[PDB]
């Protein structure tokens, strides 16, 4: 597969399903790569993939995006590792692409089940920015005759907190949109707070949206939980030390790649310690963010 | 009195109170007229340092408490009771939680005033507080003494509920009045303190009796601490007769009452 057409079957992926991930749309065109590619070497496809992940993520500069590319191309290494024939190795390859597939693509369920349960009734959530797996676990303790309210964040600039208060209204459930400048105003309400992750470091830590980072230090400040859901394909072998450290790469986004109304360039994503998270809500289970380094120190080596 | 029982600070400042007041007496004063001038001027420190202060922190106090609110207060303390039981009167509804603990339980005194003014109250022991607090909204604790750092030298346990409070995000608030300010200053209970009859350890658990005929263990001690000093992080707010003011304001209000003497 050419790269034009690599993107138009990512954006198709994308398009026909609004509820799939960027990293499961990615990871359905890479195993289409995969199937469509033309070598007999394992070095070839490889580098090969390595530039169709590249492309993609030239595409889209999401965190998810690079995790689940590298996640396909251990996945290969780990498939070429056992066989030494290449043949029975794609073949092996196709079918565990496929199982693969049809199991992340029920991580949500999976996330919803085990954390639904974490809300106690009459209980207020704050949450920062649109989630579909948080919407996914709300929607899960609302089926399970669960009464509660939601604070959301505006999310600026892309108000994508406006369009999760919609969702929200949708399932009847009393939803209220504050400022970003106000969290550090409602956390004294909130009961909970509950973020998606656009990617969990080796540390556990996450990187997510702009403003997730100091509604974390206002929740640690005022004792308050801190839960994170978010898949397993979403792990990256990332150890940022600080903002500066997380890849520029992320922070700006695909179509954006001095001192008077400079802005800097508003970065999207900010990352948080993992000392300020309390549970991780995975398709693997629920886990405290330690547990995130040994599923990468079992992954490699 | 010393070594019937160790002075607590409202009676140190009221001796040094009398001390002054007697020393300021002119040579030249009939005895008569001395005797009644100083028994005049006693009556007055007890009308304005303890009746007028505690009518002037309970009309301060009712601002805070709001209805709904549900007030956690510890051990006994008269200035508690009454600003709660005149709350209560004036229209607000609320619940009191009081916290008590071995061996006094004077928490049962405040329980007993709390039922025959109808206000609603809830008992737990003090161990129990952080199972608690979750539903507090507000700590409303009485103070023996107030120390010139900002220190609340207090009933032991106060400043547990303070660190436990804080914890878990409630306000914590100090009723004291202004004659029970000191000058010294506190940063432990170790340094200055109590020590109550350890007798009063002993518990009757079942037919056993722990404890009994402890002084034949050589290595077994009772504390019966009486006294803790709760540091000025842990409080919030301090009301007294001269209204709401910062737990770092006792050194000031102590110099306002001393240059008038």
């Amino acid at each position: 597969m050419d790269d034009k057409e690599l993107i138009e079957y990512f954006k198709s992926q994308m398009k026909e399903d609004p509820d799939m991930a960027s990293a499961v749309a990615a990871i359905r065109t890479l195993l289409e790569f995969l199937k469509r590619d033309k070598g007999e070497t394992i070095q070839g496809l490889r580098a090969n993939l390595t530039s169709a992940i590249e492309t993609l993520c030239g595409v889209d500069s999401s965190v998810a995006v690079s995790s689940g590319g590298e996640l396909f191309l251990r996945f290969i290494s780990l498939a070429s590792l056992e066989y030494s024939d290449y043949s029975k190795c794609k073949k092996i390859m196709i079918e565990r692409g496929e199982l693969f597939l049809r199991r992340i693509s029920l991580s949500r369920n999976k996330i919803a089940d085990l954390c639904h349960t974490f809300i106690k009734d009459g209980a207020t959530i704050l949450t920062h920015a649109y989630s579909r797996v948080v919407l996914r676990v709300l929607e899960a303790a609302v089926a399970a005759k669960k009464r509660f309210s939601v604070y959301v964040t505006e999310s600026q600039p892309d108000l994508s907190g406006k369009k999760m208060a919609k969702a929200l209204c949708h399932l009847n459930v009393p939803v209220t949109v504050v400022l970003d400048a106000a969290v550090g105003y409602i956390m004294e309400k909130a009961d909970l707070v509950i973020v998606g992750a656009e990617g969990v470091v080796e540390n556990g830590g996450i990187i997510n949206k702009i403003g997730t980072n100091q509604m974390a230090v206002c929740a640690k400040a005022q004792n308050k939980p801190f839960y994170v859901v978010a898949e397993s394909f979403k792990f990256v072998r990332l150890f940022p030390l600080n903002q500066q450290d997380v890849p520029d790469k992320f922070k700006y986004k695909a179509d954006t790649l001095t001192g008077q109304d400079l802005k800097e360039e508003h970065p999207w994503v900010d990352y948080t310690a993992p000392s300020l998270i309390t549970l991780l809500f995975t398709d693997l289970g629920v886990l405290t963010p330690s547990a995130v380094s040994d599923e990468l120190i079992k992954l490699y080596l | 009195l010393t070594q019937c029982r160790p002075l607590s600070a409202s009676m140190h400042n009221a001796i040094k109170f009398l001390n002054k007041e007697i020393t300021s007496v002119g040579s030249s004063k009939r005895e008569e007229e001395a005797k009644s001038e100083l028994r005049a001027a006693i009556d007055r420190y007890v009308q304005e340092k303890i009746v007028l202060a505690a009518q002037a922190i309970s009309r301060f106090a009712y601002q805070k408490i709001s209805n709904g609110d549900v007030i956690l207060v510890y051990g006994c303390s008269s200035l508690v009771s009454r600003i709660l039981q005149e709350a209560w009167t004036e229209g607000r509804r609320f619940r009191v939680v009081v916290v008590d603990s071995r061996p006094w339980l004077e928490g049962r005194h405040t329980l007993r005033s709390l039922v025959h003014a109808g206000v609603p109250a809830s008992y737990l022991l003090i161990p129990a507080a952080s199972y608690v607090l979750p539903e507090v909204s507000k700590v409303l604790l009485g103070a023996h003494a107030l120390l010139a750092n900002g220190s609340v030298m207090s009933r032991v346990g106060t400043a547990q509920l303070a660190l436990v409070a804080r914890a878990h995000n409630v306000p914590v608030l100090v009723c004291c009045e202004t004659y029970k300010f000191c000058e010294r200053v506190q940063t432990d209970a170790f340094v200055s303190n109590e020590l109550d009859d350890p007798d009063d350890l002993q518990c009757k658990r079942g037919e056993h009796v722990a404890l009994a005929n402890w002084q034949n263990h050589a290595s077994l001690r009772l504390l019966n601490l009486v006294y803790d000093v709760t540091p000025p992080e842990l409080v919030d707010l301090v009301i007294t007769e001269l209204g709401m003011i910062p737990c770092s304001s006792v050194p000031v209000v102590l110099r306002v009452k001393s240059s008038d003497q």
